[PDB]
């Protein structure tokens, strides 16, 4: 039969020697049994780190530095944190839809506060990246 | 088994100078018959029979901090021994500007037919005029040196 | 002698398998034997092993005046083979400039390298498009090749 | 010399020991002594089939109602000419200064020049829209 | 073997064809016998046929510091001309920014089944703005071929 | 005796004549002995001049036409020469920077005149293209 589908995940079938199994050569792996050929490791430089390093039978798995997040399936490219008056989505860091506001670094956009509701006015208009500041009632000797 | 070879870059980060190659040939991509190998130290290929190869290389690279980086990237492949002018294969890909539209990869093919004796090393020198270089590298498994001979 | 070159049938810009004209009869297309386009399954089948020099090309050009923008990418798929080694043995984006006053109407890459491939081996081309208003943009007939010659 | 005046609609086949073999289909040869016919032109997306191929003659397209012509060839197709707009021999130009096009699909004409019969401009025009003229300069309606 | 590949002695952007420099004594020129260049047409010729890979790049380099702007193209024609070109080639050149980007290459390359005494002629077409600015890059504008089979 | 030795700069070792000497074919060179090829010369055309011939031993040397003036290494690239405003770098023509100035074409950037040091008021501003244009000294019946 076929005597590549015994070379266990971590070895190749190697058409190169007359062994039939080879071991993965270095920063190479092979997940499956029965490949002719082993895979090249991920590599993690730069603004990336070595989350997992690669074995003979699994690839490695990057992170980003600190300061930055992965964006994309298996961390394919990092991102800063968002900043102020943004939040983060799976297509990266986005402004905060008008009406909403994020305040702070890696935080989350959320609505103004609604001042009218409590009967509130208005003194400063929030933007994307503060919250409305209420005043007094309209009412109040304030406004005259 | 004629004489062909192919070299995957080790090489990621974007820094001026020689690129290191894997040539083991149980790697995906790699394929390295016939008597031809490769000199670690010196980072070469050395030509296994003489004859005219069509030789190419491959320079793809991709943006791994988004919104950030631009500039070129160049490729140049150098024979030992040398006549005294030029370079055999250059090739130069250019590097978008991170925009909405912009697209995080990039990619450059050149091939060329040349004169290789038994022998002969091959090295390849990576150049980059980029801002924020930190920004760009080179995608692993898709910077490709190859040859095969074609006087059969 | 082994080699096949194939040209797409393919027009419009959508996601999927590219059909592909394999009559040698017509210019740009010619096949050995031990080399057979399966036309119902859209693959090129190899029937002896060995090491093969593969390329493909691909040449868009703007049929919408003033419209069309994005990215076009065209993906070699390897059967059988693992995902790793086979999905994107061959892969390319070329990227379609936005109307505008340079009237730049057309797009071109082209990519090559070495594969082995395995006897029985089945070639497919995958299109994919990531582009706004893609009825604004055409592959250009007989321009999207995909071609191989065996090396040994 | 082999493959001389192969008649049109068939190929020199290299295959076929040199017979002229009959093109195949979606092709054509225009002319004698082709060793490959040529893959006939397709007309789909914003463009249609205004003559079909032949063996002996390339498809030819126009383009979808709303769009016309702009290549040689009918080689890409461009959106209807609107209003400021005339249509040249390279597209949808704007109307040349001092005339105007007030329709979709229109040629441009002049403005009218108020000043022979002696009248005024009211409201001036632009490429979409034609002069108003109004009463005589030296009319008390301008005092 | 059988294999060619020429370097092209022009470096203006004029419309028309291309001559080649053709004698292999230059580094980058390769011409076997059973290929030849007609001097005078600037065209190479096939002698034995077969199944060749065809290939030229286009590289163009800016010689005037900001300006020039367009598309370039190299098309490859045989004559016997029949009644399309065998291989076509537009690079863009890019307008002068700070960016500097000052140069423009591209490739490609085919098989083409060429018959005994088939002719080669490859054409250089400019639109381009301030082409004054631009000039093909000298060596490395290639025409190239080897046969395939037999 | 080594056969390719014996070619000096101006011919080629020929390995299709069997390690004949042959001289350099029309338009190009070779600058040292035992070459097994020789290079195209270097063509000065459009914006280029020649500068120096090419010889069978020497590449040629191209410059800029006049109006213009070599950039880089080689003199590859040619630009126009520097008008009022700006002074010629090394990368190219380069604006005068805050507080010089030149008036004329092909230029150096000079400082402004200091008014003050001489005690005058300064009438009109200086620019990358002009001097500044002094006063009378600022106690002067000139100023009110
Ligand atoms: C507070 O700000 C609102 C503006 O909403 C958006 O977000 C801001 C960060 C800014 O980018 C702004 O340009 C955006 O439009 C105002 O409501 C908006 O008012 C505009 C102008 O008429 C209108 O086009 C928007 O549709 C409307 N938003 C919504 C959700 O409907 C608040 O009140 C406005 O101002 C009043 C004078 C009056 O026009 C009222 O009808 C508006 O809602 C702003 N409040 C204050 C006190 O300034
Ligand atoms: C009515 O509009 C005419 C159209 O020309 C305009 O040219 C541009 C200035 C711009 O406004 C564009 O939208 C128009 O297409 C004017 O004629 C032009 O006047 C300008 C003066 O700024 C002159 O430089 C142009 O050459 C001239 N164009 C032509 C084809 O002659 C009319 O201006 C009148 O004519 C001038 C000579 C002057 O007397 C001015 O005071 C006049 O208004 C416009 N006239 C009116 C009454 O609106
Ligand atoms: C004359 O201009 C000097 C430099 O001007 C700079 O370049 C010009 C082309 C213009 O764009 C100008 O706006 C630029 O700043 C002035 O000195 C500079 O003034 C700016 C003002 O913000 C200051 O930030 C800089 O540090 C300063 N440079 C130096 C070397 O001092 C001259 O004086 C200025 O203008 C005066 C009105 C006065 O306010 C003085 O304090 C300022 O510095 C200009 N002199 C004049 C106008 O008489």
């Amino acid at each position: 039969q076929d005597p590549c589908s015994n070379c266990p995940a971590g070895t190749f079938c190697d058409n190169n020697r007359n062994q039939i199994c080879s071991p993965c050569p270095p920063n190479s792996f092979s997940s499956a049994g029965g490949q002719r050929t082993c895979d090249i490791c991920r590599q993690c430089k730069g603004v990336f780190r070595t989350r997992k390093e690669c074995s003979s039978t699994s690839n490695a798995e990057c992170d980003c530095t600190p300061g930055f997040h992965c964006l994309g399936a298996g961390c394919s490219m990092c991102e800063q944190d968002c900043k102020q008056g943004q939040e983060l989505t799976k297509k990266g860091c986005k402004d905060c839809c008008f009406g909403t506001f994020n305040d702070q670094k890696r935080g989350i956009c959320r609505p103004w506060t609604n001042c009218s509701l409590d009967g509130k006015s208005v003194l400063v208009n929030g933007t994307k990246e503060r919250d409305v500041v209420c005043g007094p009632s309209p009412e109040n000797l304030y406004f005259q | 088994q004629g004489m062909f070879a192919q070299l995957v870059a080790q090489n990621v980060l974007l820094i001026d100078g020689p690129l290191s190659w894997y040539s083991d040939p149980g790697l995906a991509g790699v394929s390295l018959t016939g008597g031809l190998s490769y000199k670690e130290d010196t980072k070469e290929l050395v030509v296994a029979k003489a004859g005219v190869y069509y030789v190419f290389f491959q320079l793809e690279l991709r943006r791994v901090v988004a919104g950030e980086g631009s500039g070129s990237v160049s490729l140049a492949l150098h024979l030992q021994p040398l006549a005294a002018g030029a370079a055999a294969l250059a090739l130069t890909v250019d590097l978008p500007p991170a925009s909405s539209e912009a697209r995080n990869s990039a990619f450059g093919f050149q091939g060329r037919l040349l004169h290789l004796s038994a022998g002969q090393r091959l090295g390849v020198h990576l150049h980059t005029e980029a801002r924020a270089r930190h920004a760009w590298q080179l995608t692993q498994g898709a910077t490709v040196l190859g040859l095969f001979r074609v006087t059969p």
